């Protein structure tokens, strides 16, 4: 995620420690927010 | 020039504007708070 100048982006690949080969990531949203961001928390199920 | 929906006898002092901002405002950010601006070295919350 980022918030260049507004325009919240995401992106996300599944691939079926931590794997070594390369994995690309295809963006699925770009929504122009154009707020003010300063922390970030996860929720859970 | 609008004078008709801003203006009537008595006065009208509904609009705002800031003077007093503990910064320079980014561009395109709303900074809406209504915290008094700190001079010298006092915490003075209030007006005075
Ligand atoms: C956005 O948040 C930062 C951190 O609190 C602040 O410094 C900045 O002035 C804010 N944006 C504004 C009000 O332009």
């Amino acid at each position: 995620f980022k918030n260049i100048d507004g325009y919240f982006k995401i992106y996300s690949k599944h691939t079926p420690d931590f794997p070594q080969g390369f994995s690309a990531l295809e963006p699925l949203v770009d929504l122009p927010i154009g707020i003010n961001i300063t922390r970030f928390q996860t929720l859970l199920a | 020039n609008s004078n008709k929906l801003d203006s009537k006898h008595s006065g009208n002092y509904d609009y705002w504007y800031r003077l007093f901002r503990k910064s320079k405002l980014k561009p395109f950010e709303r900074d809406i708070s209504t915290e008094i601006y700190q001079a010298g070295n006092k915490p003075c919350k209030g007006k005075g």
